């Protein structure tokens, strides 16, 4: 059993990247409302607990940090906004874990489209690191095996 | 001699008849896919069917289904009623199944093509017991070589896309108007009038529907014409109930809807006069057109709201609830009299500015809960500093609501939330998702309920951390637990969450000194509470709990926005460019869900006035900073 956590600000993909990991955009339908919609399996057992619609409500991303075993820090790569903002993420994550380290991964969706890129690419690595894309299929996997290894 | 053979009834056919009929069966292409087992039942049951002249009908739209077809020479035309020849089937292609399965009318009819067509025909009680559950095949409707309706079983065939035009025309022709399926029609109609604006807007559909009220039938007696054409009215107008109810006051805030339905009313009173019809439901017409000509917030409502500049001083502008950032800007700019090129930004007291888009709507209550706007040039946007206002109250309010009862505290919390709740329309969910901007349409109500979530958690936040007595501070922990557990027991699971959430926030959770010494008994009953919320396997802690209630309810807010979200962003709106009514259904759902909730009623003016007024600090870091001079 694993509990990855998915966190950004709005607009930056983290629920199209959810979607393409445990199942897949268009492929079958989604549903977020059974049991199994947010697990998968890779050899182990995935949730993947996204603060996706729920960005107002700062109570479930900490609660989601709390049950938290691992981190994916998304920003995306069309708006420098989303960049800075993982800045307060990071800390909030040590805050309500009560730790020194937690493994976590950055990620900079949105790769795919480059005549809007306004984030160069290794600002993130300075701070694991990918540069993935959720629509576009790239490194979507690879986030997640990342984690499970940490 | 094969013509013959297969001109016989079904019980006088041979065992040599039988023989000779199933090795010509597998030459036919509609019968492929079929099983053995399934062929020699055919065989003893398939009809032989010929017909001379073109022009020739088969049956008619509207009829009930009786048959299936296959074609063997020749072709036909697929007609409708006010779009006439929609396709054309071949020799190889069947016809009619559509019908037999859902115990539909004819969607269409078949008129032959060319002269002397040769069918095979398997009647409705032959086709049910031998076919009925082999027959899987993707029923596709057709017009100019397009797919235009697509049914699946998913037993009846449901629709799984097609386009906004098809899909209201199969909805009007499946409505039945006989008044012992009054529930079943007005719950199959439900998922296209609630839905129908995100693939076909009012401006689409209310032409739509007149074009339907008038659409004649092309043939048949004069007495049989003129049966379809009122049934078709009586449809039509089925429909514009529907759509009119779950619309409700909204109308008002769109003039196509309301004139339409103006005009609507007066051309059926008039039919009614005179053609003696409609009886029952010129009446619920006329109640719903009358009454057109906390309460809930409507977009045309009128809003004083402050917007401030950077020296702080600000501008009262006068807008409607729905106004656009352009309208805001466009009301700043005549006040202060300025083409200087303003933008409009919203921050936190922490700080946290946002630049809202010039097409983003109705923004005044999606403000965070000390949030305030405001209006400057680009080049002031990073030196833009949070007003005092924002920053909450500095002396708490526990000599207040401690003299108040838990149980008082906990039912007007509800009453409260019960109003707020009431106030939001089931299509406000709709809006919130698919996007504010794409309906042009406020979700001010919804908004404002999402907010007090967010207000109760940090009001009990707030109170904790301006307790600077330890031992008085044990007592509001114990008190909130047990304002939770009351909410938690009037079904109120929003608030209920909102508080164990609050008790978990990181500047509360802290205090160690006080968790400690509070009472043990209470120590467990908050554990439980804090187990309720555990995500595992989606939430399935809370789903159950919620599952097990009655009606009278109040849902965990925040994971149906979740639902709503990610139904959204995981399925395609359109497929093929096909409206994908696949997904349409899911949304209708988890909004009937709330419709569900609300589907049964709710059962000390000072305490009143405390839990609707609430002051509450939103900044974390202030929050965080009284908690640790609180206990370092
Ligand atoms: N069963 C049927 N259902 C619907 N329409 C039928 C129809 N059969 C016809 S053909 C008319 C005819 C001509 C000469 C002799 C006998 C019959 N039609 C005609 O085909 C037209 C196709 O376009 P519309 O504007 S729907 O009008 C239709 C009828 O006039
Ligand atoms: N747009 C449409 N509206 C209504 N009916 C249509 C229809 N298109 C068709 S045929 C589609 C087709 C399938 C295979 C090859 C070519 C065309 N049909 C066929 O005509 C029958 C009219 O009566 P039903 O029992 S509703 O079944 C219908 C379909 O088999």
């Amino acid at each position: 059993e694993y509990k990855l956590v998915v966190l950004g600000s709005g607009g930056v993909g983290k629920s199209a990247l959810t979607v393409q990991f445990v199942q897949g955009i268009f492929v079958e339908k989604y549903d977020p409302t059974i049991e199994d919609s947010y697990r998968k399996q890779v050899q182990c057992m995935l949730e993947i607990l996204d603060t996706a619609g729920t960005e107002q409500f700062t109570a479930m991303r900490d609660l989601y940090m709390k049950n938290g075993q691992g981190f994916a820090l998304v920003y995306s790569i069309t708006a420098q906004s989303t960049f800075n903002d993982l800045q307060d993420l990071r800390e909030q994550i040590l805050r309500v874990k009560d730790t020194d380290d937690v493994p976590m991964i950055l990620v900079g969706n949105k790769c795919d489209l480059e005549d809007e890129r306004v984030v160069g690419k290794e600002q993130g690595q300075n701070l694991a690191f990918l540069e993935s894309s959720a629509k576009s299929k790239i490194n979507v996997n690879e986030i997640f095996y990342d984690l499970v290894r940490q | 001699h094969m013509r013959m053979i297969l001109r016989k009834p079904p019980g006088q056919r041979t065992v040599d008849d039988l023989e000779i009929i199933y090795d010509e069966l597998l030459h036919i292409k509609a019968l492929s896919h079929l099983s053995t087992t399934v062929k020699r039942e055919l065989a003893g049951v398939l009809i032989f069917e010929s017909h001379a002249k073109g022009g020739t009908v088969l049956f008619n739209q509207g009829e009930e289904g009786t048959s299936w077809y296959i074609i063997l020479k020749g072709s036909v035309n697929v007609v409708i009623y006010g779009k006439g020849v929609v396709c054309t089937l071949h020799e190889g292609d069947d016809f009619g199944k559509l019908a037999l399965v859902n115990d539909a009318p004819r969607a269409a009819s078949i008129v032959l093509r060319e002269d002397n067509c040769h069918f095979l025909r398997v009647d409705k009680e032959d086709f049910n017991r031998i076919l009925r559950d082999v027959e899987a095949n993707t029923v596709r409707l057709k017009e100019h070589d397009q797919d235009v309706l697509v049914l699946e079983k998913v037993q009846k065939y449901t629709v799984m896309s097609g386009t906004p035009e098809k899909i209201l025309e199969h909805f009007l022709e499946t409505i039945r108007l006989e008044p012992s399926l009054n529930e079943a029609t007005d719950s199959v109609l439900n998922d296209f009038v609630m839905m129908h604006c995100v693939f076909m807007p009012n401006t689409q559909l209310c032409p739509a529907l007149v074009a339907h009220y008038h659409a004649q039938p092309s043939q048949g007696t004069e007495q049989e014409r003129m049966d379809y054409a009122l049934n078709n009215k009586r449809r039509v107008i089925r429909l514009v109930l529907q759509w009119a109810a779950m619309y409700g006051d909204l109308l008002q805030e769109d003039d196509v809807a309301m004139a339409f339905l103006e005009e609507f009313y007066v051309s059926v009173s008039d039919d009614a006069r005179m053609m003696a019809a409609f009886k029952e439901q010129l009446p619920e017409l006329e109640k719903i057109v009358k009454q057109i000509s906390r309460q809930p917030i409507r977009g045309s409502d009128e809003v004083l709201f402050k917007v401030y500049c950077i020296d702080h001083t600000y501008t009262t502008i006068r807008v409607p609830v729905a106004a656009s950032v352009k309208e805001v800007i466009s009301a700043v700019a005549d006040k202060l009299g300025s083409g200087e090129g303003l933008i409009i930004v919203k921050m936190n007291s922490g700080g946290e500015k946002v630049v809202l888009k010039s097409n983003d709507v109705s923004v005044f209550t999606t403000l965070t809960i000390n949030g305030r706007l405001f209006a400057c040039p680009r080049e002031q946007f990073d030196s833009l500093t949070p007003l005092p206002e924002q920053e909450g109250p500095t002396t708490g309010t526990v000599g207040t609501f401690e003299l108040m009862s838990s149980k008082d505290l906990a039912y007007q919390m509800t009453t409260y939330d019960w109003e707020l709740f009431n106030c939001v329309h089931e299509l406000e969910l709709i809006y919130h998702t698919f996007g504010r901007h794409n309906f042009k349409k406020t979700t001010a109500n919804l908004d404002l309920f999402l907010r007090r979530f967010n207000e109760i958690q940090f009001w009990v936040v707030t109170e904790v951390c301006l307790c600077s007595q330890l031992s008085k501070r044990v007592q509001l922990l114990k008190k909130f637990i047990k304002i939770a557990a009351h909410c938690k027991e009037y079904k109120n699971l929003n608030s209920f969450f909102a508080i164990v959430m609050g008790l978990s926030n990181v500047a509360v959770s802290r205090l160690a000194l006080t968790w400690e010494k509070l009472p043990s008994k209470f120590k467990k009953f908050y554990a439980e509470f804090e187990s309720l919320m555990d995500p595992s396997r989606n939430h399935r802690a809370y789903r159950l709990t919620a599952a097990k209630l009655e009606p009278p309810l109040i849902p965990f807010m925040p994971l149906l926005i979740k639902d709503m979200t990610f139904t959204h962003e995981g399925n395609k709106t359109f497929i093929d460019n096909l409206v994908n009514f696949e997904k349409m259904r899911m949304i209708a759902n988890t909004a009937r869900t709330v419709r569900y909730y609300r589907s049964q009623p709710f059962n000390h003016q000072d305490v009143r006035s405390y839990v609707r007024q609430l002051n509450v600090i939103d900044n974390q870091r202030t929050l965080s900073q009284m908690s640790h001079r609180l206990e370092p």
